[PDB]
């Protein structure tokens, strides 16, 4: 509750006394999060949803709309490739362009037909 | 007189996994001042001969970044000015440390890194064959 | 060129790799290159190039108004300014034409 | 705010060209390749040309960030010529000295 | 003939300083940089960056302490931490120099999302290296 | 009345025998107030001196080793000694770490300056494992030097492979691991048209 | 031949930090940290010391001022990974809609007459408001 917060407040205040050393001080910015969390990781605080190697490269489960045969299949493929050795992308984005891809073969399967192509 | 009767010491808790263990680790330290890099040089000896940890320092060949600009404002290609930027290595290489002496020896050495020098820690893990290709199951 | 045992042995091995199975030509190479690599418009250095001089500004601009922060430049200004008009020289408004 | 209009209009190509920049990417590569038919990477090459001009790559320059110089500038410090020079005269910049050999 | 950061000789009344009487070829050879960081290093990056805080900062400091600074600051930085350094005048009351450090520290902490830490310095007047 | 008067430096109550690493903790700016030390620094003028400590601005632009005392550093280690394991001593030699571990990881962590501390570079993994210690016959071999092509160094009988392309650290490694696991297999496996060789 | 793994031990991300803090002693010639190290901004008497450390408060609070009644100038993340204290405050009650989430909110927010006043509103309108917000905002009052 509010007075229990207010009750740890002066909780803290009873035990909080001015910075003695320059060691505290790194000790409070560390605590607080200013200071960087040494050993340097550069990744801490970076996690791409938890996503694993095989979710990030096999992007091929998207295609099930996509034929599987065809030029179309070709493009989606150097595509998909592409996106799997993209290492600047995450997983939404790089799905995102496949939904894109069939969002516009969608639009322009009537082109497709002259051509004698089909999709989905 | 005025000294802290008890004081407590940082908890350490030892965990049931094992630790990580490192063949070797290369420390490169990058800097413009060849007295500040012996200084950490020496810093960095010093501590490792204390810790135990079995240390070979070596010097890497400098590199030295060169461009020319315009020295005036106008009408004036000829004459220019020349700038440089002088980059010096030293590469520091422990041997045969565990997964925790190498944290402690890199938060350690971090934290008393100068300012204006950048570090690049080269790890080598040692590890075992994986389950699946112990055997040719397949 | 090549074996079919080599053929298939290079296939086999691009596929285990992630490399594109179908003999695609150089043209279509560039669909695999675009999509592997930021686009440079994407790239950090393209938008984040200038910065933010409105914000660089208006935060100097408010200290100042706030008594924070003395700039020099802005009094010479001002000063000017200030003698241009006990001078007679004063800006024109917008509408006063004196060519008009 | 800005050092001058240039800037600004800089500025705003840069912002134009990072929004609009997934979709060249996506309707280029339908135009970069032989395998799709001809008639719908027309239509993608109609589409791409359709899109607002400011939207193009290619209509950002490097100007200085500091006194908006289109040429001179050298692309690690965003900066032209003369400014590095007066700072790296002054000592601010670190690691820069006069090239002597 | 070069006037790059050159201060040139006068009636010989004209105090100056070791750092601005010390021409630019002297750097590195008898004086050092006024900033450190690792941006301009070999594979290093943000050097751009580095630089604009860097004018930001003196500029900053020098309109937040007008009549106080004597000499040029010498800004560092270790990891996350900033560090900046002054050598001020005395003229000022303890309770202004405290106040002005105090809220310098935290704006600028706030406004480049590191924490930076400002040192001062007094000397009863600016330190003169010669007369030219 | 008068401004303010400056009271004395410190260092004169300080005594000779004193706790330095106390009187210095962290890494700090030069202090001449502080720091008992009559160090003069500036090229000297014509029959002159260096310049006195006392607004001494190179010695300001120096990164001091005050905190960093012989006497400092064997006590931090001391303290920090609590926190660091033994090595094994089976291990003695290098030939018995790479009997007991084929395989080595290699992966580079970056120090920078700055408020970020992203860098691209710290998704590169290295993972190195001579063939001989894998179960291998003649046909997997032959099969896995085929496969992998240059990632073989034929002279030291060693296979690297390197991964970048995940965006972490950990999935270039779970990457390389499967890596190495689907061409041990697929080498030992045996194909039809393997015969037309 | 079987090799011994050590077990890996564990330690907080500010032991190291303790560990070097233990080692050093207090100072006695040494002012209080708090303040600066330099003869003339070092306190002279308790008064100063007082008048030192509340003049350091009241600069810090004046840059929160600044930076709470301008937030716009310092909506610019440069620092990864993020540093949530680092970032402009605000405590204003977003949602403007006569409801009992955003009676909430406010309570949350701890703005004593805007919540008793639009708690008013909501009663005159006739909608059910929950007894825990009835509660929270008793306390609210209560304590303030
Ligand atoms: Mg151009
Ligand atoms: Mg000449």
């Amino acid at each position: 509750s509010l007075w229990d917060v207010e009750f740890a407040k002066q909780l803290a205040t009873v035990n909080e006394q001015p910075l003695q050393n320059g060691f505290e001080e790194l000790i409070q910015w560390t605590k607080e999060g200013k200071l960087w969390e040494f050993p340097i990781n550069n990744e801490a605080g970076f996690d791409d949803d938890g996503s694993e190697f095989h979710e990030h490269i096999f992007l091929e489960k998207h295609l099930e709309s996509f034929p599987k045969q065809g030029p179309i299949r070709h493009f989606m493929e150097l595509v998909t490739c592409g996106l799997s050795k993209n290492p600047y992308l995450s997983v939404k984005q790089k799905v995102e362009h496949i939904e894109w891809f069939r969002n516009y073969f969608n639009e322009k399967k009537d082109i497709l037909k002259e051509s004698n192509i089909q999709f989905n | 007189v005025d000294v802290p009767k008890d004081l407590t010491k940082p908890v350490v808790t030892i965990s049931d996994e094992p630790d990580i263990l490192y063949k070797r680790l290369s420390v490169l330290v990058k800097g413009h001042d060849k007295a500040v890099l012996d200084s950490y040089e020496y810093f960095a000896v010093l501590a490792a001969k204390e810790l135990g940890i079995s240390i070979k320092v070596h010097e890497p060949p400098r590199k030295i970044e060169r461009f020319t600009l315009l020295q005036s404002v106008h009408i004036y290609k000829k004459h220019r000015v020349q700038y440089e930027m002088r980059t010096l290595y030293r590469c520091l290489e422990l041997e045969h440390l565990t997964g925790s002496t190498a944290d402690v020896y890199l938060e350690y050495i971090q934290r008393n890194l100068p300012e204006g020098v950048a570090m690049e820690v080269t790890k080598t893990q040692l590890e075992q064959l994986p389950e699946h290709i112990k055997e040719p199951i397949w | 060129s090549l074996s079919e045992y080599a053929f298939r042995m290079s296939r086999l091995s691009a596929r285990l790799f992630g490399e594109v199975t179908r003999p695609t030509n150089s043209k279509s190479m560039k669909v695999v290159k675009l999509f592997s690599e930021l686009p440079l418009a994407k790239k950090k250095e393209t938008y984040d190039w200038y910065p933010n001089h409105h914000t660089y500004a208006e935060l100097m601009q408010t200290l100042r108004f706030l008594g924070l922060y003395r700039d020099e430049h802005q009094d010479f200004m001002d000063e000017q300014k200030r003698l241009k008009k006990l001078r007679g020289k004063e800006k024109p408004k917008k509408g006063e034409g004196k060519r008009a | 705010h800005y050092v001058d209009w240039r800037m600004w209009r800089d500025v705003k190509r840069r912002k134009m060209a990072y929004e609009y920049a997934d979709e060249r990417l996506r309707i280029n590569s339908l135009r970069k390749n032989t395998i799709l038919p001809k008639i719908l990477q027309d239509v993608a090459d109609e589409e791409i040309a359709a899109l607002p001009r400011d939207s193009c790559p290619v209509r950002i320059r490097n100007r200085c960030v500091m006194t908006s110089r289109p040429r001179g500038v050298k692309r690690r410090w965003r900066l032209s010529r003369i400014v590095f020079r007066h700072l790296a005269d002054h000592g601010q910049l670190s690691g820069i000295q006069r090239a002597t050999w | 003939k070069n006037r790059a950061a050159r201060v040139r000789v006068s009636k010989g009344d004209k105090p100056v300083t070791y750092e601005e009487a010390h021409a630019p070829h002297y750097i590195a050879h008898r004086k050092g940089w006024l900033s450190l960081h690792t941006g301009n290093l070999d594979g290093e990056d943000h050097a751009a960056e580095r630089t604009v805080e860097d004018v930001f900062l003196r500029k900053f400091m020098w309109g937040t302490f007008p009549g106080c600074l004597a000499d040029q600051l010498v800004l560092k930085r270790r990891g996350n931490q900033l560090e900046i350094c002054a050598v001020v005048l005395r003229q000022l009351s303890p309770h202004k120099y405290y106040f002005l450090v105090g809220y310098s520290e935290t704006l600028l902490s706030y406004f480049y999302k590191c924490p930076v830490r400002l040192h001062l310095q007094t000397v009863p007047s600016k330190v003169v290296y010669k007369y030219l | 009345p008068p401004r303010r008067k400056a009271l004395p430096p410190r260092t004169e109550k300080m005594a000779v025998d004193q706790d330095w690493p106390s009187v210095y903790p962290v890494a700090a700016p030069f202090k001449p107030s502080a720091v008992p030390l009559p160090v003069r620094m500036g090229y000297p003028v014509k029959k002159g001196v260096p310049m006195a400590k006392e607004g001494n601005l190179e010695l300001l632009k120096i990164p001091n080793f005050l905190h960093l005392t012989p006497v400092a550093i064997k006590k931090h280690c001391e303290a920090l000694k609590d926190f660091c394991t033994e090595w094994p001593a089976a291990l003695d030699s290098d030939e018995k770490c790479e009997k007991h571990f084929p395989i080595e990881i290699d992966s580079t962590d970056y120090v920078s300056s700055g408020p970020s501390v992203r860098n691209p570079r710290a998704r590169v993994v290295v993972l190195r494992v001579k063939l001989s210690s894998l179960n291998l016959d003649d046909h997997a071999k032959k099969k896995l030097i085929k496969l992998v092509g240059e990632r073989y160094c034929k002279t030291t009988d060693v296979l690297t492979i390197k991964t970048d392309r995940c965006p972490l650290r950990r999935q270039n490694y779970d990457y390389a691991v499967y890596l190495l696991t689907v061409l041990y297999h697929e080498s030992w496996n045996t194909e039809e048209w393997e015969k037309s060789k | 031949e079987e090799v011994v793994i050590p077990k890996k031990k564990t330690w907080d991300k500010v032991a190291v930090l303790q560990a070097l803090a233990s080692t050093v002693n207090r100072d006695t010639t040494a002012v209080p940290y708090v303040f600066q190290d330099d003869p003339y901004l070092m306190p002279a008497s308790s008064l100063e010391s007082r008048s030192f450390l509340l003049a350091k408060k009241s600069g810090e609070n004046v840059a929160k001022f600044i930076i709470n009644s301008y937030p716009k100038y310092f909506q610019k993340d440069i620092a990864e990974p993020h540093i949530p204290c680092l970032m402009p405050e605000y405590f204003e009650p977003q949602i403007k809609d006569i409801s009992e989430a955003a009676l909430k909110e406010r309570i949350e927010l701890r703005k004593v007459k805007a919540s008793v006043d639009m708690f008013d509103q909501l009663l005159q309108a006739g909608t059910t408001v929950s007894l825990e917000t009835t509660n929270s905002l008793l306390d609210l009052l209560c304590y303030y």
